[PDB]
């Protein structure tokens, strides 16, 4: 009725499949890759499991500054190296 | 005689493709381990 | 002409100012007896000991409270799930102690309910209409008897059923959720998508209606006058509504069906409150809200909080200082 | 408080009987349209 | 004809979704809050501002899943990507709680956004604009709890934080700090919710169960036509039914539809009201003759002293652990709790 | 953080020998913790004696020692009240009382030493938390 | 008239379709029975309760007396194989006869037969296979009394010793007994039907229920239905429905409660402790606790005056203190020997408290029916740990919902029966509005 074409003749139509069928495993696998490699994790600063606290430590690295606060996190991150 | 490419085309793959991507990475994190 | 022809036809007449009927003949005296109770009391009742351990707690106007504060107080923990009418006490004065109101505003209330529902049954079959009404209050009507019977014949008390009053009601939702966790439990949370959507929908079709309505009136007069009770014609321009709200989403999201959407709106918020009254009745039998608690633990097992552990730090709260005299052993088992 | 339960006994047993018997007397005819 | 008038053109085309110009600011508004939520509860953490676990990739699910509120110790600060905060890293931007604003502004613009396409799609089709106004409503709620709230507190820390379980944990914090169930303008906006849904689910089945004979087929839904003339369903009827039911009912359905929009709106605005006053700890928390009496009768206890009494377990309990910031220690002999729990 | 051999690492016997555990019985002991155990010992508490708990400075002071694995073990076999004076293999579960506590009957003597690591080792993970109660939840 | 998705009502004036569908959905049944049933077995661990094992179809299996022994140890895991199978390979004659009724066979069966045929409006023909299946009910009540008597006897978790399979010589039929149970109050104290506590009562109502079906299947195959009942219902197929939908839905409700409360025929060896009998054991469990210690239970004052391990009820009896005074109606047979006339009495407790006692109050006290949807044991503030969540929820919080969704069934089916039969299901006729011709209200 607007003159896009309907949802139903695209879905069954042997063309969209034959693209459709590679584009979605390929956009699965590369975000399974941007997990199974690690990447998700540097991106996004997200502790991996071995990364919560220091191997002693029980305190959280709790940003308590509002400008040097970049810096804070930085420094309970080596307090890790 | 239909168009291929519209603003529907784009409204539908900007939520369809992220969310495909998003799965791969969640189905792969039900295998992280601790 | 026969004498009881002659009542059954007054009962069941369609010509009464209010329906009586069958369903009525129950109703109207329980509702009575009900009502007249819950006044006197939440005006006037002394203390009651709900909880069993000689602490009476006041409800009442006269005792020191106000509209928000007051409450009928639930019967007494000694009493457990045993029936306690009047004529099973000592005195009066015995009976206002240890929480009687309580249980007979509820049973009648409850019957005088139920009634209610098949009343509405009743006269849709006198007037030729369509019968389920009454379906759409079962909601209501169930989310009633979880609390104020499942719940306490789960847990074994009627202390443990819902106060009659304003803070009583809190009280009772607080002490829930520490025993419970019912905000993580899914029933509930289908019951406030009911109340949410169905809050949404009303809005939605109110307005939507309202935005359609034909010109029959001029700016110095209520566009209400633009409608006469019992005209034939529609009141809006159903094309209307749907070509606005088809374009503000996209068409196929929207009813041009005025069935279909009326069905719509009957069923989101009947079923989720069904969902929500099933979960009050089923957390009387103790399968409470998703527990999440420690979930999340780090390579070495330190425990890694999320949000469910600080609901948990709240709902320990709760736990320890709700009932605070009245427990003696350390788990709260009922 | 034995003639207050007598009382509540005889009460309610009237209602529940004008209850039973209202709709054993021929209810499904008690309609606008279709009645036997 | 100048270009003006050729971008109105386009931007009002009837397509599958309209455009228009209020399109301009919906669409990268609401698709980025949208955006920013599922990025953050699928990959970004509250390790930094919380002390929390709260993503898919850490281990969390759909229910305790979040985009947490930043650190107390940024205040209000807008905490922009390039901002003396984040210093334009990413990485650490999204450490700071940076998704969070990034998510309240844009989702406060979309909705700006959705309330002028209301506005502009009226217009375009030449009905009232009584479905914008009632937007008002989710507007008020929106601005007033995550905006106005916690900028009238320390920080953003104490907005809401955007997941399932972060918005339980919400809820009960204004239990225990606010006792916000006494608040008659939280009490306005239950009735108004609750009498929302009512309304809702008497009025469809009414209809449903007043409805003409229109048709052959037990399936009634067949027998409409959306541009027939005719109500489907009898008034009449209907009102002589809730007449006898209830004692009264609608006689006209002008008012019966304006009242569905009225209901709901006004309760919403009025809870809006009631936290604009918690913005400042403006609470409803006591009455004060029932304390004077209380501390000076130890025998008188009421529905009300019991419900403080769990707001005070609430608060010790919780606080250290949900305000880590304020390094709360409280020593176990401290703590209050009754007997043997 | 990671479950390092110094954490895995826990007192053999009273002597002041000790022994290192894998991560493998670390994990064995745990599960098989959670099946014989924390239905009254969850987290390192006792549900039903609150005063006897499962941390390591309440069983240095058992007597006989229990803060180590032979003791722990030996426990495992034939308990008794903390001051030593009397057996209660009748009411609490054990190898002696197998046939009274059925779960007791599979396990294996390898079994106990995993359950008793998994005793030791989880303080030093977890802290006051283990055998703190719901304060520390 | 039907649309798809009410389609199933395309089959009412259908015999033979109906029968498909009804013997295909009965296959349904046995199926589960069955599959469940080997499912169970295969994941049962005999050294673990069966309570701590998600059990449902076991536990009615060793309560008829089969795989048990004293004390419930399972003793023999063949009759749960058994009952399985044979369960199961049933399901494919029925699943059979099913397909072949729905697809193949005759769509309708009146002509076929005059005997399988019926007519929904026919009095007599109904009430004809109402008396059949009535009779078979009879049967199936006495197959139980058979199994108790004739055929092994069933679990008796009161048997003197900690309970033990029993062949039920003395079943009573006092009718004084049997029909007492259907007029004591259901309220506390009471329990309507829900507090039989013995099998012989339960031996007796099966005799009892049998000889009743049994008749009154034989009354409804003779007779046709008198007067006053030909003008009090609806007569037609969805009316039945209705009929059996409200029944089945009354029946969910007291099922519910009989997992809930009764430890007689769902024993708590097996389906674990009730609520009441968890909360009583927590009192048992401190009051050995303490009085080991030195505490004096029967002297010692709580914080709010009352006992702090006994206090009274209402009318007297000794119970136990704390919250549990609600459930002072608890009757269990690790607690009943401490009874005397007065409740519970103070020499016994002091004297002649049992470790199987003890053990048996503490593992009860540990196993109470409380727990999340995700089987994390214990109160909702418990950290992970223990996967446990009673039978005895799963099986009352599984038959409320079915319970009230039938019960909203039948209003659904009774209502739309009357209008159906009425004429005004489909709605108002425009032309004869029954409204527009009463005088106004005013
Ligand atoms: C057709 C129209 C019907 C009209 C009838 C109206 C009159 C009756 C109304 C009944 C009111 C229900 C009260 C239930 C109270 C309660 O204590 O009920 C529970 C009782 C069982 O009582 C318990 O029974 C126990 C029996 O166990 C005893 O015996 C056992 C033997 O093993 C054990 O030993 C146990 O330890 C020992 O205590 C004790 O007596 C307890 O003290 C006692 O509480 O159940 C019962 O009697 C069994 C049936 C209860 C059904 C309640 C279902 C309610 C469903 C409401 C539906 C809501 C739908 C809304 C629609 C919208
Ligand atoms: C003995 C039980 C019984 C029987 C034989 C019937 C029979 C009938 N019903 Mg009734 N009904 C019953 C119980 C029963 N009902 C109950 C318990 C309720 C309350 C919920 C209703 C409510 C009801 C309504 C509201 C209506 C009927 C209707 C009908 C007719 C058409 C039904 C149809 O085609 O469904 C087709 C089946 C479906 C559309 C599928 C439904 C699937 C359900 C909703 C989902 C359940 C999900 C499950 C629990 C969990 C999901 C897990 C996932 C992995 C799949 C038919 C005569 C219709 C009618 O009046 O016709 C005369 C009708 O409008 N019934
Ligand atoms: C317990 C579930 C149940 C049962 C037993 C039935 C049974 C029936 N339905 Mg109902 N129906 C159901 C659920 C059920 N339905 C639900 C959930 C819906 C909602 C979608 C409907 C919607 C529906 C509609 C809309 C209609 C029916 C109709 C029918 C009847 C004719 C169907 C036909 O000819 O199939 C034709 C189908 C096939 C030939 C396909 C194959 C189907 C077979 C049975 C699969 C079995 C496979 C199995 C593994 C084989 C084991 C075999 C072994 C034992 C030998 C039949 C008696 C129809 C009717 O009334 O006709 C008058 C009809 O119009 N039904
Ligand atoms: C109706 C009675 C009933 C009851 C009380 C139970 C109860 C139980 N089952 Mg059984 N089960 C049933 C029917 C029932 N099941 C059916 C019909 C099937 C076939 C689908 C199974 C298949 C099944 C399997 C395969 C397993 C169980 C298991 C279990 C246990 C854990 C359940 C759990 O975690 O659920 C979690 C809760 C839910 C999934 C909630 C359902 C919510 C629904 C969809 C909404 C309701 C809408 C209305 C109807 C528990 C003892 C497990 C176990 O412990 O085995 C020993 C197990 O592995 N059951
Ligand atoms: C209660 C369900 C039920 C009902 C009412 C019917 C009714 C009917 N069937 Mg159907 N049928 C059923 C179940 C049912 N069948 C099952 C389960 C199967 C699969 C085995 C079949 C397979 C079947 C076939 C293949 C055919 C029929 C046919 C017929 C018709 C003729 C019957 C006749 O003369 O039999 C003669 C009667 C006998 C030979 C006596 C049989 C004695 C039975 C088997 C013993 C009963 C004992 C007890 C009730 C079973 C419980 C045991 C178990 C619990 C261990 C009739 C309308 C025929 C038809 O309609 O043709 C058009 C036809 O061809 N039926
Ligand atoms: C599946 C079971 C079943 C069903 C559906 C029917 C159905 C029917 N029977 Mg039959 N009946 C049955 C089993 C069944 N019967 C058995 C086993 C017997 C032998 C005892 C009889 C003996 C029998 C006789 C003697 C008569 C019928 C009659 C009838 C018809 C009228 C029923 C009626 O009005 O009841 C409505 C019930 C009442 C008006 C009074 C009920 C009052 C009680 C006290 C209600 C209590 C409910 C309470 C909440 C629950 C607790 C129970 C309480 C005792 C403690 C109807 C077709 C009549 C007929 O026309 O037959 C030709 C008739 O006279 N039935
Ligand atoms: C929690 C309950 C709730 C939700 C989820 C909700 C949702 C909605 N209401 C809308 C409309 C309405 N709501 C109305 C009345 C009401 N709405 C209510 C309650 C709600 N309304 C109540 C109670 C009422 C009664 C007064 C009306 C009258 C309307 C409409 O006219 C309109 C509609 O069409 O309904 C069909 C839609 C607006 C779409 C939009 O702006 O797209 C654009 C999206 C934007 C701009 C993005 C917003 C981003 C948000 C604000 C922040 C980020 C959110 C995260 C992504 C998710 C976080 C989730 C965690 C918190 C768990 C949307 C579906
Ligand atoms: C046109 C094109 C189509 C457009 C597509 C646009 C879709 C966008 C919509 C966003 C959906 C948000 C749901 C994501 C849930 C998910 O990923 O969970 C992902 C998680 C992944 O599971 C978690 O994974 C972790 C990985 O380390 C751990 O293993 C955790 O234990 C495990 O729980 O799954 C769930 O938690 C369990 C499934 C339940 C899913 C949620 C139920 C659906 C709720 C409705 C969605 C919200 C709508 C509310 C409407 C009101
Ligand atoms: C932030 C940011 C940004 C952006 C971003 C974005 C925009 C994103 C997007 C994203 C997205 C876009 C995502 C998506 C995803 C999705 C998902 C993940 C989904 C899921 C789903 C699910 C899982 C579902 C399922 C289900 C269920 C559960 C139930 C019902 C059924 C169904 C099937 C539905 C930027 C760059 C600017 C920069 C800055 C920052
Ligand atoms: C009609 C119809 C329908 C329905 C269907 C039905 C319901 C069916 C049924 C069916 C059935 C109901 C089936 C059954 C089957 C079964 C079987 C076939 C079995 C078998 C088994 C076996 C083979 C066994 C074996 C074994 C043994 C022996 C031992 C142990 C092991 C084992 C298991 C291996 C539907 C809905 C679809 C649709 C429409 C139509
Ligand atoms: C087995 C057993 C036993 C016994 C049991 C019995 C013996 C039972 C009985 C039961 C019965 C014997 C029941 C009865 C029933 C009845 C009913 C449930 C009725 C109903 C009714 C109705 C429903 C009505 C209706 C109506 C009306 C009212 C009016 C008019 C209309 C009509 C008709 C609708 C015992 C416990 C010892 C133990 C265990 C086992
Ligand atoms: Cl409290
Ligand atoms: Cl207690
Ligand atoms: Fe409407």
């Amino acid at each position: 009725t607007t003159g896009e074409r309907p949802f139903s003749d695209i879905i069954t139509s042997v063309r969209y499949w034959v693209i459709h069928s590679i584009t979605i495993p390929a956009l699965f696998i590369a975000g399974w890759l941007f997990v199974s490699t690690g990447l998700a994790y540097d991106v996004f600063g997200t502790p991996r499991p071995d990364s919560y606290y220091a191997q002693e430590q029980r305190s959280i690295p709790l940003v308590t500054d509002r400008f040097e606060a970049k810096q804070q996190v930085e420094t309970f991150l080596e307090q890790l190296k | 005689s239909y168009p291929i490419f519209t603003v529907r085309w784009v409204a539908v793959h900007t939520l369809a493709v992220p969310t495909i991507f998003f799965l791969g990475a969640i189905a792969a994190m039900q295998f992280i381990q601790r | 002409a026969n004498l009881w022809e002659r009542f059954c036809n007054w009962v069941t007449s369609t010509d009464n100012r209010l329906y009586v009927g069958w369903f009525g003949v129950i109703m109207i005296p329980t509702l009575l007896a009900a009502t007249i109770c819950f006044v006197i009391a939440f005006i006037a009742a002394p203390p009651v000991d709900i909880d069993g351990i000689r602490e009476p707690v006041s409800g009442s106007l006269l005792y020191g409270n106000n509209i928000i504060t007051g409450a009928v107080v639930p019967s007494s923990n000694a009493i457990g799930l045993h029936f306690y009418p009047i004529w099973e006490a000592a005195s009066l004065d015995e009976w206002l102690y240890n929480g009687g109101p309580y249980q007979l505003i509820i049973f009648h209330f409850l019957l005088g309910a139920s009634c209610y529902m098949g009343r509405q049954w009743e006269l849709s079959y006198r007037l030729g209409m369509r019968p389920w009404i009454c379906v759409a209050y079962s909601a209501p009507l169930a989310s009633a008897f979880a609390v104020f019977l499942i719940y306490p014949i789960g847990q074994g008390s009627f202390s443990d059923g819902m106060p009659l009053g304003i803070s009583g009601t809190f009280n009772f939702m607080i002490v829930f959720q520490a025993e419970h966790n019912i905000l993580m439990h899914p029933f509930h949370q289908l019951g406030v998508a009911g109340v949410f959507g169905g809050a949404l929908f009303c809005a939605m079709h109110g307005s939507l209606v309202t935005s359609s309505l034909i010109r029959e009136t001029t700016e110095t007069e209520s566009a209400n006058y633009g409608y006469k009770f019992g005209q034939e014609e529609e009141t809006y321009n159903i094309v209307a509504a749907h070509g606005y709200f088809g374009r503000l989403i996209f068409q196929y999201a929207s009813f041009n069906n005025s069935r279909s959407l009326h069905f719509f709106l009957a069923a989101w918020p009947v079923v989720g409150v069904w969902f929500t009254a099933l979960g009050i009745s089923t957390m009387a039998f103790n399968l409470n809200g998703f527990n999440f608690n420690h979930s999340v633990i780090d390579a070495k097992g330190n425990v890694i909080n999320t949000w469910a552990d600080i609901i948990n730090r709240a709902n320990l709260g709760m736990e320890v200082m709700h009932e605070r005299n009245a427990h003696n052993f350390p788990l709260d088992l009922a | 408080m034995e003639t207050l339960k007598i009382t509540v006994y005889i009460v309610v047993t009237f209602f529940v009987l004008l209850f039973v018997f209202g709709f054993l007397s021929g209810d499904p005819a008690r309609n606008p349209k279709r009645k036997d | 004809r100048g270009w003006f008038d050729i971008l109105d053109d386009w931007l009002k085309r009837d397509r599958f979704v309209f455009v228009g110009w209020s399109g301009i600011l919906l669409f990268p508004c609401a698709y980025l809050a949208l955006g920013g939520w599922l990025t953050g509860t699928t990959f970004v953490t509250s390790w930094y501002t919380h002390g929390l676990a709260s993503s898919y990739l850490e281990g969390c699910n759909f229910l305790t899943v979040a985009v947490s509120t930043p650190a107390n110790s940024m205040g209000h600060s807008l905490l922009l990507l390039w901002g003396p905060e984040a210093q334009g890293d990413f990485t650490r931007w999204c450490q700071l709680g940076g998704l969070w604003t990034f998510i309240a502004l844009h989702g406060a613009f979309g909705l700006i956004g959705f309330m002028l396409r209301q506005f502009e799609i009226a217009r375009l089709v030449g009905v009232r604009p009584y479905n914008a106004i009632a937007f008002s409503a989710p507007i008020a709620v929106f601005v007033s709890v995550f905006l106005i709230y916690p900028l009238g507190q320390s920080s953003w820390f104490f907005a809401p934080s955007f997941g399932v379980a972060a918005i339980f944990r919400f809820l009960l914090f204004f239990q225990g700090f606010h006792n916000w169930t006494l608040n008659p303008f939280h009490m306005m906006g239950v009735a108004g919710v609750l009498g929302g849904a009512l309304l809702c689910a008497i009025h469809g089945a009414t209809v449903e169960n007043t409805l003409f004979q229109d048709g052959e087929g037990a399936s009634t839904f067949r027998a409409f036509n959306p541009t027939q003339a005719e109500e489907t369903y009898s008034m009449v009827t209907a009102n002589r039914f809730w007449s006898q039911i209830f004692g009264i009912a609608f006689s006209n359905k002008r008012w019966l539809h304006f009242f569905m929009l009225f209901v709901p709106v006004t309760g919403l605005w009025m809870s809006a009201i009631g936290v604009v006053g918690l913005a400042l700890n403006l609470r409803s928390y006591d009455f004060i003759s029932q304390e004077i009496r209380a501390a000076e009768d130890p025998e008188f206890e009421t529905f009300y002293t019991k419900n403080l009494l769990l707001n005070e377990g609430i608060r010790a309990w919780m606080a250290p652990q949900d305000q880590p910031h304020e390094n709360f220690v409280f020593p176990e002999e401290v703590l209050p709790r009754g007997n043997a729990l | 953080a990671e479950l390092t051999p110094e954490v895995l690492t826990v007192p053999l016997n009273s002597e002041g020998k000790t022994i290192t555990l894998t991560e493998k019985q670390y994990l064995e002991g745990k599960r098989l913790f959670q099946y014989a155990c924390a239905s009254c010992h969850v987290g390192g508490i006792t549900k039903t004696n609150p005063s006897l708990d499962l941390r390591t400075e309440t069983l240095a002071l058992a007597t006989p020692p229990r803060d180590n694995i032979e003791g722990l073990v030996d426990y495992m076999k034939n308990p008794t009240t903390y001051d030593g004076e009397q057996e209660i293999a009748e009411v609490h579960p054990s190898l002696r009382s197998a046939d009274i506590f059925p779960k007791m009957r599979n396990l294996t003597e390898k079994d106990l030493v995993a359950i008793a690591g998994h005793i030791l080792v989880e303080p030093k993970i977890l802290g006051d938390k283990w055998g703190g109660g719901k304060v520390y939840y | 008239g039907f649309a798809w998705w009410a389609g199933n009502a395309r089959l009412i004036n259908l015999s033979g379709k109906l029968l498909g569908a009804h013997v295909a959905h009965a296959g349904l049944i046995v199926f589960w029975a069955g599959a469940m049933t080997l499912f169970e077995l295969a994941h049962f661990i005999p050294e673990k309760p069966m309570y701590e094992q998600g059990l449902i179809l076991i536990p009615h299996i060793a309560t008829l007396g089969w795989g048990v022994g004293p004390g419930g140890e399972v003793v023999d895991t063949f009759p749960f194989f058994v009952v399985g199978v044979v369960h199961l390979i049933s399901s494919a004659v029925l699943g059979f006869g099913g397909v072949y009724h729905a697809i193949r066979g005759p769509e309708t069966l009146e002509e076929y037969s005059s005997f399988f045929g019926y007519d929904w409006k026919d009095k007599n023909k109904m009430t004809t296979i109402l008396g059949f299946h009535l009779i078979v009910l009879g049967i199936g009540a006495l197959l139980l009394v058979a199994k108790a008597m004739f055929f092994g006897g069933l679990y008796d978790t009161w048997a003197p010793g900690g309970g033990d399979v029993r062949v039920i010589t003395n079943p009573t039929l006092d009718p004084r007994v049997i029909f007492g149970y259907l007029l004591k109050s259901p309220f506390g104290g009471e329990g309507w039907i829900v507090s039989v506590n013995n099998l012989e009562d339960v031996v007796g109502g099966h005799i009892w229920i049998g000889l009743i079906c049994i008749a009154g299947g034989i009354w409804h195959i003779l007779t046709t239905p008198f007067g006053w009942a030909r003008r009090a219902f609806i007569w037609s197929g969805e009316a039945y429905l209705s009929y059996s939908l409200g029944a089945l839905s009354m029946m969910g409700f007291i099922a519910t409660c009989f997992v809930w409360f009764n430890n007689t025929v769902y024993p708590s060896e097996f389906y674990g402790p009730t609520g009441p009998e968890a909360s009583q054991a927590q009192a048992m469990t401190f009051l050995i606790r303490d009085q080991k210690l030195g505490a004096n239970v029967g002297s010692a004052q709580g914080p709010t005056g009352l006992g702090k391990y006994l206090m009274r009820s209402p009318t007297g009896e000794i119970i136990f203190g704390g919250e549990t005074m609600r459930f002072w109606d608890f009757r269990g047979p690790w607690l009943e020997p401490l009874r005397g006339p007065n409740g519970l009495d103070l020499n016994k407790i002091k004297n002649d408290i049992q470790p199987w006692q003890e053990r048996r109050a503490a593992e009860y006290m540990t196993h109470a029916p409380l727990g999340s949807l995700n089987s994390v044991g214990g109160v909702a503030t418990e950290i992970n740990s223990v996967n446990f969540v009673s039978p005895r929820s799963w099986l009352a919080t599984s038959h409320f919902v079915l319970a009230f969704f039938f019960l909203v069934g039948h209003l659904w089916h009774a209502g739309r029966a009357r209008a159906a039969a009425a004429g005004f299901e489909k709605g108002i006729d425009r032309e004869s509005e029954p409204v527009l011709s009463m005088p106004s209200l005013d």
